């Protein structure tokens, strides 16, 4: 049974403009500690940040209680993105009865897009 | 200035909307045309101006100009 | 358990051009009576019409053909701000025929694009 | 019982640039034999190729070896609704995961195409 | 003008395609390269010109220019 | 020239990256900023230059410049 569905689209150059205006505050608000540590040394932090932002926003809508600082994205051994929850995010997931989380991500030269489905 | 004036000025600046359009009752998304980002830029712009941090989904519920003025007055230190 | 799947993407400025050419005509085809009443007085009718069009297109694709009409199903927001579908007439009869038990909708909008996805499941 | 989920977006003008640089190479790799035959006489092969590419990439991500885009084939059924036909190692993997149903949706605009695929048992 | 000429004129204008390409057998999607939107714009532009309303899923089956001319001739009052 | 130089030249050309940035250790996605497309264009450009065909999911596992050089050296006939 599908418990929730979320999608997002992100214009990358727009993210780059935001970084130009406010420096690292965007990444500080959206990324967990681990993801921030990775972001500090990335070759193309704009693209990384865009992709993470798309995935996490898609997840937030799918849950529709979820804080960007309580759940991080990681790639498993197959290269497929996967969600990791802790704190009140994980508490919410256990409350809703989430058994499986499905994430997909695509990005182009100008846009990143992600979709998340949470299911029991 | 007042908190109202500074907040309205910042909202207008961030959203690209004329000051006269920024009424206290106006909703950011439904009335001022914020897309999913303008929440981000506006929230962090007000957090910067008034030196306060709001949880994402908490500021998320803030849906109107008056609600932003209210939170700033209630929490600014 | 998924009975159908649909997605859509809408370029907002393109909607702006269409309205510039034909006025209220698009809104009169895509929106139900209630939604049209809302559209007539909306502050940014371009964005509202774009998102509603996206959602309804996604729903129509999810239902996959005898007939599914935009004028028999409207979109509304529940208490959480989450979009939801309301069917009547032959749209509703179709939902009952396919055995639709749950409908899942998600909607997003950017400055330039609004995308929506609908899954219908038994 | 969702087994996998995949999405993709394709900038059409970018595909046009690729075809401009390499002729028939891209379509020759991504498309199956049937799809190649259709491409050869298609009026607007750029758009056709972009749409097929979107569907195929979405499918590849939904599945998450030796899986080739030419082992995923798209066809339209009697309703005009897209549907997937698998050959070879793609079909083998599908039988391995226990896939019972495949759901596809595709949309294209003047500048972008986008596809989403769900595989479920 | 004739109904054929006016319909072809509107199709060409809406789709951004040259007149000589607008043949009677041409399909809007498969021959003229229309996208999902372009269906709307063309169908509804023709509905404006000839003052007739067609059901949406009925217009979805009008895939060719000749089918549009046929419907207009059949229903214009 | 050498295989390394030609591979790095093609990588730079396809990805729009300066030669000095194209190190042997560099990852196409994680270091050179390639997208779900630049994989396609780069893979096929190398397939044309060295007249060899690689299975798709094998090319997906070739993530670095050095891995591409290695495969080319291993399979070119």
């Amino acid at each position: 049974a599908i418990l929730g569905l979320g999608t997002d689209i992100v214009e990358i150059a727009r993210i780059e403009a935001v970084i130009a205006r406010s420096g690292d505050r965007l990444a500080r608000r959206v990324l967990s500690d681990n993801e921030w540590a990775i972001w500090k040394t990335h070759h193309q932090p704009v693209r990384f940040l865009a992709k993470r932002f798309a995935v996490k926003e898609a997840a937030a809508k799918a849950f529709g209680g979820l804080a960007f600082n309580q759940f991080e994205v990681f790639n498993d051994e197959l290269g497929k993105p996967r969600l990791r929850l802790w704190g009140e995010a994980l508490k919410l997931a256990e409350k809703l009865g989430v058994a499986n989380m499905h994430v997909t991500l695509a990005d182009e030269r100008h846009y990143a897009c992600a979709t998340v489905i949470i299911e029991s | 200035s007042t908190i109202e004036e500074r907040v309205k000025k910042i909202i207008g600046e961030q959203l690209g909307v004329k000051q006269e359009e920024v009424t206290n009752n106006a909703s950011f998304v439904e009335d001022l045309g914020a897309d999913s980002l303008d929440t981000v830029e506006l929230v962090m712009a007000l957090e910067e101006e008034f030196d306060t941090e709001i949880p994402d989904e908490e500021a998320e519920k803030i849906t109107t100009v008056q609600a932003a003025i209210d939170y700033i007055n209630g929490h600014q230190a």
